């Protein structure tokens, strides 16, 4: 029973909400709910992964529609706070901001913590006495320097580039593999909502391009907006993208970035020259094949154990 | 589409087609803002056009088919290239195409309006064209 | 326009009116929305028209510091101002959540999408701009 309190608060959002045009990922909604209950009131780290504009918040929005699931876990509410890529001074400014966030009515001094140790203490006191039993969600975690101040074996939900982040922190780890995709009819439902046509009213080309792209929601959303204005010729953008899609050529988009390199470069550049080249060297392989480790020894000039660790 | 998205251009979506236009004032603004670049633009697109399709080649199958008959003379006139305007309009091929694609009334109107634009000899010739055109308009259309 | 405004039905949306200074942009809205009952149930907390104009990053920051003050006319909270955009976002949210819920903030003369970046949150927003197409850069 979703309480009336949540039924009203969702209109503002403590967390981001689901799209205007969506398909419930039925394969993940039930399993994620069943995995969240495995905390059983005990600490743990739940991590969801993806990049800006690829449906990372969209997944969570449908998956956690069950209130009673977390009703007994965080009575004090759930707050989604953007963190992003921050350096040391950015973490300090973020900690000064977090202090303010816990005192919305200015009941305590308007002064801010002066350093990280003090901020840790102030946040602890306010979360201990005024905001106990609540969830602080860290959106877009990129650097382990930030996580250093949060690794305290508590119930923490955060979003990041890779679910593997749970390994750098202590406590029971829960991740989503996101083993679900949308198919033809699901992509046709996405289209129908975008252009208000029945899937039966959609041209053959709309069904063909789905057979080519296999119904991915990120492609369906883009193409719909493109052919909204452009005469409905799927062939135009189809053959165009086969040349070097709009992931290669940045276009106008609601997505925060239209290039993969924008977000990706955070994880690639935070590496070492030899394994930064190795990452880019992987593109010589003809997709889409699952290759055993040995094959990359010659390429990297690395020893089997060296290749394995880098992989 | 971007110009339209910036209020710089208006778009009459003719079903599957997009016929773009400006309002009266919207045109008047640039009319004054731009100078001699305009004559350069006029002269430029004349050569550039000819580098691609000839104005006589220009078949009604094109989208811009009537465009160039409605405006090329305007471009040359605006450009004050009376030698090019003479070469263009003193032509039975030009007339033929323009009257089969657009119609003879606009043409006649130009031979009249351009009397003050052309050179002395040219005007005398254009007057022959003014009378010439009275011959047709029977079979045309 | 009255009949189209009712299409919100209490749900979020972005209403955009376009034109330039001196061309009757506010004049249109003035006659069009004379119907009170239309918006009576939409914004019980009032409607406020705030001039924004063409601002750069530092102008958006100064405008956010001004907006904080605007929500506390009687100085019931500290006279101090937010120090950065993230803080200003939070302060404005708290005051609009608890003291000024169910109200309309109108952004007059929107020119730059950098400003809209801080407002694109799928809420009922009325703003004026150069082109009604601005609604495409925001969600709702
Ligand atoms: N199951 C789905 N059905 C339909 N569309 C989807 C689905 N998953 C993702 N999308 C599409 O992908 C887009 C991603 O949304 P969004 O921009 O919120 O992603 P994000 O990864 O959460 O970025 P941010 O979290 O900063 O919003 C959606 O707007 C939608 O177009
Ligand atoms: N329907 C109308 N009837 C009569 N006059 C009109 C009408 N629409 C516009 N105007 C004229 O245009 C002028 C535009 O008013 P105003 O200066 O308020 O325009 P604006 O675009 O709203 O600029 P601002 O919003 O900064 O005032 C009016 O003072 C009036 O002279």
């Amino acid at each position: 029973g979703i309480t009336s309190y949540v039924r009203t608060v969702l209109c503002e959002g403590g967390v981001p909400q689901r799209p205007v045009v969506f398909v419930t990922r039925k394969k993940l909604v039930n399993a994620i709910q069943q995995k969240l209950s495995k905390l059983k009131g005990e600490p743990g780290w739940v991590t969801i992964h993806g990049m800006a504009g690829c449906g990372k918040s969209v997944l969570a929005a449908e998956a956690v529609r069950d209130h009673s699931l977390l009703e007994g876990c965080f009575p004090g509410g759930v707050h989604w706070v953007s963190v992003g890529k921050q350096d040391k001074s950015g973490l300090l400014m973020k900690l000064q901001n977090l202090c303010t966030r816990l005192d919305q009515d200015e009941s305590f001094s308007q002064r801010l913590p002066l350093n990280i140790e003090e901020a840790k203490d102030r946040l602890r006191i306010l979360m201990l006495r005024k905001h106990p039993r609540s969830l602080l969600i860290l959106d877009d975690v990129w650097d382990s320097w930030v996580l250093k101040a949060f690794d305290s074996q508590c119930q923490i939900l955060l979003t990041t580039r890779d679910k593997s982040v749970t390994d750098s922190v202590m406590g029971p780890k829960y991740v989503v593999p996101v083993e679900s995709s949308l198919g033809k009819e699901k992509g046709l439902e996405i289209l129908s909502l975008f252009v208000n046509m029945k899937k039966a009213d959609l041209p053959e080309q709309a069904h063909s391009i789905i057979k080519e792209c296999k119904g991915s929601p990120l492609v369906v959303s883009l193409i719909g907006a493109l052919l909204r204005d452009f005469p409905n010729r799927w062939e135009y953008y189809l053959k165009q993208l086969q040349n070097k899609q709009f992931k290669r050529i940045r276009k106008s988009s609601s997505y925060d970035y239209e290039a993969l390199d924008e977000a990706m470069s955070i994880s690639v550049e935070m590496l070492r020259e030899d394994i930064k080249d190795y990452y880019t060297d992987l593109s010589i392989l003809q997709k889409d094949v699952k290759v055993p480790t040995k094959v990359l020894c010659i390429l990297w000039d690395m020893e089997t154990e060296e290749v394995e660790d880098i992989l | 589409q971007e110009f339209v998205n910036k209020s710089l251009l208006f778009c009459d979506r003719n079903g599957k087609s997009f016929r773009y236009y400006l309002h009266d004032l919207q045109v008047d603004f640039l009319t004054e803002k731009n100078c001699s670049q305009l004559q350069d633009l006029h002269k430029k697109i004349i050569t550039q056009f000819q580098r691609y399709h000839q104005p006589h080649t220009l078949s009604p199958d094109q989208e811009d088919c009537m465009y160039w008959y409605n405006f090329l003379a305007y471009h040359m006139a605006s450009a004050k290239m009376h030698k090019e305007l003479c070469a263009l309009m003193f032509s039975l091929d030009w007339i033929k195409a323009k009257t089969e694609l657009v119609g003879p009334a606009h043409l006649i109107h130009e031979f009249v309006e351009y009397r003050h634009i052309l050179d002395e000899k040219d005007c005398a010739v254009s007057e022959n064209f003014q009378e010439f055109l009275s011959l047709n308009g029977h079979l045309l259309g």
